[PDB]
Order: structure tokens, then C-alpha cells, then sequence
RNA sequence: CAUUGGUGAGCAGCGAAGGAUUUGGUGGAUUACUAGCUAAUAGCAAUCUAUUUCAAAGAAUUCAAACUUGGGGGAAUGCCUUGUUGA
């Protein structure tokens, strides 16, 4: 889940898919989850997620030897479009610092 | 017998599969069981349509074709749903045999029409249009006798 | 009255109600969106699985629904709703009080015919967006030009034109200039259905007496006529996989198949749906495919497939009859009794007045 | 040849290279905008090569008495009450 | 990710997981071509008996003709920017839309 | 033996379709 | 006299324009229903190509890697490790 609770994302295969959380106060519907997006930039399976402190970027790690950063909304797509290469093996984690300057 | 020994048998000709590489000929009841199918009947009527179109219908073929057709009608004479599946095939081939010039193929169609009308009671308008198609190309004398 | 214990969830067991469904094609797969009262339901045509159910019940019954690639356009009482994945994306209020009852979508245009013989054209704002959203113009079919609008279609390669099928006439509008380009001659009996052929500039018209006309919309003539005596024609579909067959659908529940090339009648599926519930209400070939999806008002949606021909040299003349493939269905009459089959709330037994236990 | 001309397509002018589907119906690599009647003919040939032209449309438009009566009828026997005497070999007998 | 050798023993195409196809001289150990930034890492390469180069990147198979040559005009491109004749565009391509290809192999004496 | 009316396992194929979004043009 | 053994010839009874047995094929379920493709914040689905190229980022003395061997005995020639001679 996001820190602000309203979205969740998951690493299904090699797609990072973000859905948005149904309310607890609402009644049960036939389809309560409404899809936000599904991003595909990794080539092999994604091993980890990490949300930023503000629920604004998400940083995913893959078996493919990279890690990627994705903005949640489309307007900040230029702030988060980089990929992080250089590891010899599976990237097991990718985290922000407290101020979201170091990764 | 020779073409059955060397043939690779199509799936519509399935009942001849116990007479391939055999010393005895297929029998007439095997020929009626071959003709009794509906897809085989559509296939053979298309073959006759090409025969009638290119004007190659010869009297031994017309005799064999008419014999197997009236035996199909005789075999299906006790189930009306098979007769009703069978009517727009053999009446269509009767129309296409009446729409040619051969006296032999015209009286072949006369034989098919007379056996089929005595096998089931057809409609009045079908019988009238059948006699119109009979008279609309009547040119011979043996054809006039049969007509 | 709103409740405080129980809140409505779904109405299960419903597949169709005899609104003519729409087919849509994502990529190379097909979906089938059928109306069930006030919701629609999207089905996966390769296996008839329920993909989507529309999210909210409309305030009245859905009466005309179409489907382009990702979007489903459902017309109920006054307005047209544009839906993606069930969740409604847009709502087009018409400026009338007349009930919208037909629609077509081509280009940047959505065209919705009401029942006072007016047609409302809606336009995209910029040709890159997803659905037509802004009001453009209004067209009117007055009593001089034609009767009640019985269908509304766009046959292909016709640059921003619209074939309007009235009960007696066929009009052709230019929907950018708002003009009436061509009005055909009259037809001696009331035409009920229309379907555009995959032949260029040919539409197929189905009358209330038994005949299918093959109108050539550029010559203004009719190409051919097919007569099915004492049968009201409720569906028309064309086969598009190198076999020129037509499938007509008759309101006594029959699906008749014609070869147009050699002018014969391939086969008749009799009692494919109940006449009392409407007969075969929509039958359509999934294009490029030998499978045809029918649906009737008896809460049933079937698929029929053509097997390849049994003669290895002729083929085109020995056409194997259509056989049955998957189908979904429910009760055709309202259920009379209800029980739960197990403690897990997974299955429930349900008996109806049409004498079936589902 | 044609029963109508609309006089709007001739003065319309379309782009071509904006979407990938219409990007294929150019005859040069310098064409970018074409006339409307040209564009209609390009996608008419494109429609004809998606769905190929069958023979039933251009083959024919609308002693054949038997063929016509068979192509109109669907039942081929006497209907209900124009019989007046029994058919042999198959009864019609319900149990009360 | 993959290695293929010509049957003349002269050229070697290697695909890495860094989205890089590389054509190598074998006899003199020069690096002939370095096609970097493939859209997705090339999972296979193969070289036919007549010197075609079949690269496969998951769903896609892409073949280049005359790519195993010395000149820089034989560097395998993916498009010809404005119709350049000196750019080796693909000889043919195919998309296996459902799946991801496991391996490639040319049939020896057939096309 | 009679002819064998057995059904094949049917899989759908990849078909091309004309979409009518190119059938609408704007004026300058 | 028993068969609670095989093969038949028949009754009573059941009994709506027929009944029984066997078998091939296909379709639907056999887990709890959010749609196809791709280079994926979008495109396509009639097509990716005549923008698909540049730039940036990206290289551990880990310049370490059989945690993978049936038992006993050995290992000329190999192979491994260590030293050594000559360059």
C-alpha cells in the first residue's frame, strides 16, 4: 500500500501494476478495485516494490539486473524515468533516503 | 478394382474401405450405402453439374446414377426427415438434368422425379413447377413418352 | 426504499434480455456486450467468460448499445453513456425529451437517433482523444423524406456520411455539412434490419415480409433479393473468411444460412431460440471466423461453428452444416424457488416457471 | 455510373501521416496531404485488400421454375387440411 | 545471453543482457559492430549458412542480411532515418505475439 | 463403415478488419 | 432332490408415434469472473517504418566462484597446488 493509503501496487511477473484502494466504508461491489496503471519496463520478473515517503514515486527491483523509478501520475513522468544498472546479480531492494535524494 | 487397390481413399468414400486390396468387387448394396450420405450426395450432384455443363453425360453413367438415386430414396422411404433433407438435393439435380439437351439425361431426371413423387407427397406448386421444367426443354420422342 | 442492513450487490443468472448485443474486438480477440435490463455484461467470445459488469445500474433500461475497441456506448432513457471496463467515462445528455433508440459510431462522430426521428451528432474535440464528447449538429428525418428510423449505420469508405435506414427508405447524410446527399427509391414493404456487407458500398436490408434486399448504396439499385416466405427477418450477418455466406435470423427463432456465390441455401437451424421471447434477436459472425454468436430474448447466448468441409477437393459445394459450440444461459422465465446448495455460499439451486432447475 | 455526388469530399483535404493506419496508403514518401476523392479511392482499395472482392456482387445481379420453387419453399409436403385422406405408413395418434 | 558463429569461422554475434548485440571478427579478434540499446535484451542469435543474422528479443524475431561484414554501412539498424541506403534495416521480422521464444535454429539446407 | 462425422477442435484466428475512424475528415 | 450353474422356449407384471447395451468426437465445469498485442504513464488492433537515432547512466583484486563426487586401492600420461631453473 501507499503511505497515504489510497493506492496499492504489486509486482505481478514483470509488470508493476498500481490499483487504487476501495473504501472500507463503501458497500461491497462486484468490482471494487479500479485500475490506476500497469507499467512494463523490466524484462524479467520484479522482485521488490518501494513507495516513496510521499506516495508519489515507486521504485521497483527486478531479476533483470536493473531497478526503475516510476511516478504515480503522468505529469511527473519526467522526474521519474531513469533506470539503475550496474549490479552483477538480482537486485534485491531499492530504497529512497529520508529526503528522497539518495537511492 | 485396380484403382481401389492403388487409391488412398477419401473420407467421404469411407464404406469402400473393406474392398480395397480385396479380390471381390464392391456390391450394389455397398454402392447404395455409399450414396446414402448427404455430403456424398452434394458431392455427386456437383460432379454431375460439371458433367452436364461440359456435355459429357453418357448413358451408362445416367443409368448408374439414376439407379443409385432411386435406391437412396427407397432406403429413406420410411423416415420423412431424411426424405425432407433429401428433397432439395435430388430435385435440384433433376432440374439440372432437365435443363440440358440429352434425351437420356432428361428421362433420367424423369425417373428420379417419378420415384420421388411416389415416395413422398410433394407440394402442388412444386409438382406444377416440375411439370413446367419438364415441358420447357422437351425436344425428343422417347423424352416425350417419358414426359 | 434505501436499506440499512442489506445493500444491493448484483442480479445473477442473467445473460441477455433480447436487446441486440454488440460485438467488439480488442486486437484479435472478441468480446460480446449484452444488455441485462439496466446493466450490460461483457463476455469473452473465445470462451464466453464474464469479463465485466457495468458498475452502476442505469436509471432506466438500456435500449441500444454498441462497442468500439475499448469503449462501450449504452443508450438508455435520454442519454448515451460511454463506458470503459464497466466504469462509466462519459455521459452525453441529449437536448431532447425523446428516447434515444439507435446509435452508430464512426470516425470522430457518434450519431444517436431518438424516437421522434431526430438524429444527434456528437464530435470529438481533437481527433486524438478517445470518445466523441461535444455536441456538433442535429439531423432530422421528416415525413416527406422517410418513415420511422429503423436502423442507423455507416457502411465503410464513406467519408463522413451516414446510412439512415427508415422503414421505407434509405437516406444518406453527410454529417459534417448536415446535408442529405441521397434518398433512395421506396421499398414496397417495411424493412426491419440492416447490416453492411463486407462488399464495398453494399448494405443488406431485411423486411417485415420475408425478403433480404442487397442494396448497392452508390448505384442506388438493389443487387439481389432473397425470399423467405412468411418470416419476419430480425438479423443479418455476413461471413468474412473467404466463404461468402449470409446468415439471416428469423423471429420464429430460425437461423437460415445462404450461399451468395452459388445462390443455394446451406442449412437452417430451427428453434435456435424461442419465438415467444423474440426469436433470434441478434446473430453476428465474428469476422474472419467461421463462428457465429446468436442471442435471443429467452436469456440465452449461443455460438455455432462451421467445421471445415468434408470433401478434400470440392469443399465450396459440400458445406458441412453449422454445429453447436459453447453457450451461456439462464432461466427464460422468472424463478419460482431458491435455495443455497452449501454452507460456503458458492452454489445456489434455483427453479423457475419454465420448468428448469439451474 | 453513380447515383449521387456530394460536392464536399472534393474540397476536403486530409492528412495521411498522422496515424499509423493511414500511413500505408501513400504512393510516395513525399505525400503528406491528399485530396478527398483520392483519399477515398486509396482506402477503397485498402478495404478491397482487407476484405477481398467476392464473385456474388459482380457475377450477377437479380426452365428455372423448379429451382425457383425449391429456393422459395422450406417445407415440401402437404400442409394441414389440404390432405383430406390419410397418409400411409406413418400414423398421427396421441394418447388420451 | 547468446553466441552464434558463422560456418566460415569468421564472425561471431554475441548478445548481452545490457541490450547490446555485438558482431566480432574471430580470426583477428576485432570488434566489427556494436549495436547498443536494443529495445529489450536479445535472448538469442543465430547465423544461417548464407550469413543471415537472426536475433530474437522475446516475442520478436528479426533477421538482417549482410550484417556480418566489415563496413559501417552493414551495421544492423532498425529503421532507415529518412531512407538512407547505407543503413542495414531488417531483412525480415516476425512477432510471436503470445509468447517468448526459447531458442532459434536455422534448418540446415532449406530456407 | 459410414462416414465419420467428428468435430474438430476449433481455435480462432487472426483477422483484419476495416475500422471506420479513417472515414471522417475535417475541413480547413 | 438341490443348483444362490451355462444356454434357450415362453407367461404374468411394467409399458404415451418404441426399448436395451456399447462406443467415437466436441463443448461447459473440475480454485473466486477486472478484456488482446507491443519497445507500455501510452500507442496499436488496417502497421510500425522514412524519428528508433543521439545524449546520459552503467565495468568489485569477487582480476573469487563444483556448497553438485557410490565404496576400497592407485594415478604412467593428464589435471590441481606449492616450490624451482631458464628467459
Amino acid at each position: 500500500f501507499s503511505p497515504d493509503g489510497r493506492l496499492f501496487a504489486l509486482a505481478s511477473g514483470r509488470f508493476l501494476q498500481i490499483w487504487k484502494t476501495p473504501d472500507v466504508n463503501k458497500d461491497r461491489q462486484f468490482a471494487p478495485f479500479v485500475r490506476h496503471r500497469v507499467h512494463a519496463g523490466h524484462f524479467q520478473d520484479i522482485t521488490s516494490l518501494t513507495w516513496s515517503q510521499d506516495s508519489r514515486f515507486i521504485l521497483t527491483t527486478s531479476k533483470d539486473l536493473s531497478a526503475k523509478i516510476w511516478s504515480v501520475d503522468s505529469e511527473e513522468k519526467n522526474l521519474a524515468a531513469t533506470t539503475f544498472n550496474g549490479h552483477r546479480d538480482y537486485v534485491m531492494g531499492a530504497f529512497f533516503s529520508h529526503d528522497q535524494e539518495k537511492i | 478394382k485396380r484403382i481401389l487397390s492403388i487409391i488412398k481413399l477419401p473420407p467421404l468414400f469411407n464404406c469402400l474401405s473393406n474392398f480395397v486390396r480385396s479380390e471381390k468387387p464392391p456390391t450394389a448394396l455397398t454402392m447404395i450405402k455409399l450414396f446414402n450420405d448427404m455430403d456424398f450426395l452434394k458431392l455427386y450432384t456437383s460432379y454431375l453439374d460439371q458433367c452436364i455443363k461440359h456435355n459429357a453425360t453418357y448413358t451408362n453413367q445416367l443409368l448408374f446414377t439414376t439407379c443409385c438415386f432411386i435406391n437412396v430414396v427407397a432406403f429413406n422411404s420410411n423416415n420423412d426427415e431424411k426424405l425432407n433433407q433429401l428433397v432439395p438435393i435430388l430435385l435440384e439435380i433433376s432440374a439440372k438434368l432437365l435443363a440440358s439437351k440429352s434425351k437420356d439425361c432428361q428421362i433420367a431426371a424423369h425417373t428420379i422425379l417419378v420415384v420421388f413423387a411416389t415416395a413422398l407427397p410433394l407440394k402442388k406448386t412444386i409438382i406444377l413447377a416440375a411439370m413446367e421444367t419438364i415441358l420447357s426443354n422437351l425436344d425428343a420422342k422417347e423424352a416425350k413418352h417419358s414426359a | 426504499k434505501n436499506s440499512k442492513i442489506f445493500s444491493p450487490f448484483r442480479i445473477i443468472g442473467n445473460v441477455s434480455n433480447g436487446v441486440p448485443f454488440a460485438t467488439g474486438t480488442l486486437g484479435s480477440t472478441f468480446y460480446i456486450v449484452t444488455c441485462v435490463g439496466k446493466t450490460f455484461q461483457i463476455y469473452d467470445a473465445n470462451t464466453l467468460h464474464l469479463l465485466f459488469v457495468s458498475e452502476k445500474e442505469t436509471p432506466s433500461s438500456i435500449v441500444a448499445l454498441s462497442a468500439h475497441f475499448h469503449y462501450v456506448y449504452a443508450a438508455y432513457e435520454n442519454k448515451v453513456g460511454i463506458y470503459k471496463r464497466g466504469i462509466e467515462e462519459h455521459l452525453l445528455e441529449l437536448e431532447t425529451d425523446a428516447n434515444v433508440e439507435h446509435l452508430c459510431i464512426f470516425g470522430d462522430y457518434l450519431c444517436a437517433s431518438t424516437d421522434d426521428n431526430s438524429i444527434f451528432i456528437y464530435k470529438k474535440s481533437d481527433p486524438q482523444d478517445k470518445y466523441p464528447s461535444e455536441f456538433y449538429t442535429k439531423l432530422t428525418v421528416t415525413e416527406i423524406q422517410g418513415g420511422e428510423i429503423v436502423s442507423l449505420q455507416h457502411l465503410a469508405t464513406y467519408l463522413n456520411k451516414l446510412t439512415v435506414v427508415t422503414k421505407s427508405n434509405v437516406l444518406l447524410f453527410n454529417v459534417r455539412t448536415g446535408k442529405l446527399v441521397f434518398t433512395s427509391n421506396e421499398f414496397p414493404d417495411q424493412i426491419t434490419t440492416a447490416e453492411p456487407a463486407p462488399v464495398l458500398d453494399i448494405i443488406a436490408l431485411g423486411t417485415v415480409t420475408g425478403e433480404v434486399i442487397m442494396f448497392n448504396m452508390r448505384k442506388g439499385k438493389r443487387i439481389r433479393t432473397i425470399k423467405i416466405p412468411q418470416s419476419r427477418i430480425s438479423s443479418l450477418s455476413f461471413r468474412t473468411d473467404g466463404s461468402s455466406h449470409l446468415s439471416v435470423g428469423t423471429s420464429s427463432g430460425d437461423l437460415i444460412f445462404y450461399d451468395l456465390d452459388r445462390r443455394s441455401r446451406i442449412h437452417v437451424l430451427k428453434n435456435i431460440h424461442r419465438e415467444s421471447y423474440g426469436g433470434v434477436t441478434q446473430a453476428t459472425f465474428l469476422n474472419g471466423q467461421p463462428i457465429i454468436v446468436t442471442s435471443g430474448g429467452d436469456n440465452s447466448l449461443k455460438e455455432y461453428v462451421f467445421d471445415p468441409s468434408l470433401s478434400q477437393g470440392s469443399g465450396d459445394v459440400v458445406v458441412q452444416p453449422p454445429r453447436y459450440l459453447r453457450s451461456r444461459g439462464g432461466h427464460s422465465q422468472p424463478p419460482s424457488y431458491i435455495a443455497f446448495a452449501d454452507s460456503q455460499s458458492h452454489f445456489m439451486l434455483s427453479a423457475s416457471k419454465d420448468r428448469s432447475l439451474w | 455510373e453513380a447515383a449521387w455526388i456530394d460536392s464536399d469530399d472534393e474540397k476536403i483535404k486530409v492528412p495521411i501521416l498522422v496515424t499509423n493506419k493511414t500511413k500505408k496508403l501513400r504512393t510516395s514518401y513525399n505525400e503528406s496531404k491528399i485530396n478527398g476523392v483520392h483519399y477515398i479511392n486509396r482506402l477503397r482499395s485498402q478495404f478491397e485488400k482487407i476484405y477481398p472482392r467476392p464473385k456474388w456482387v459482380d457475377d450477377e445481379s437479380d426452365i428455372n421454375a423448379l429451382t425457383k420453387i425449391l429456393s422459395t419453399t422450406y417445407n415440401y409436403k402437404d400442409t394441414l387440411s389440404n390432405s383430406k385422406l390419410l397418409p400411409p405408413k406413418k400414423l398421427d395418434i396421441v394418447r388420451l | 545471453n547468446s553466441i552464434a558463429i558463422d560456418r566460415s569461422g569468421y564472425y561471431m554475434a554475441t548478445t548481452g543482457a545490457d541490450r547490446s548485440m555485438k558482431i566480432w571478427d574471430i580470426r583477428n579478434f576485432k570488434q566489427l559492430h556494436s549495436v547498443e540499446s536494443l529495445p529489450t535484451p536479445g535472448t538469442n542469435v543465430s547465423i544461417s549458412d548464407t550469413g543471415l543474422l537472426a536475433l530474437s528479443r522475446g516475442p520478436h524475431v528479426t533477421l538482417w542480411k549482410d550484417a556480418l561484414k566489415l563496413s559501417g554501412d552493414s551495421k544492423p539498424c532498425f529503421g532507415s532515418m529518412g531512407g538512407n541506403p547505407h543503413r542495414n534495416t531488417p531483412y525480415m521480422s516476425h512477432l510471436f505475439a503470445g509468447n517468448k521464444v526459447e531458442n532459434l535454429g536455422f534448418v540446415p539446407f532449406e530456407d | 463403415p459410414k462416414v465419420v462425422r467428428e468435430a474438430k477442435k476449433v481455435e480462432m484466428t487472426e483477422a483484419r478488419a476495416y475500422n471506420a475512424d479513417a472515414d471522417t475528415a475535417k475541413a480547413a
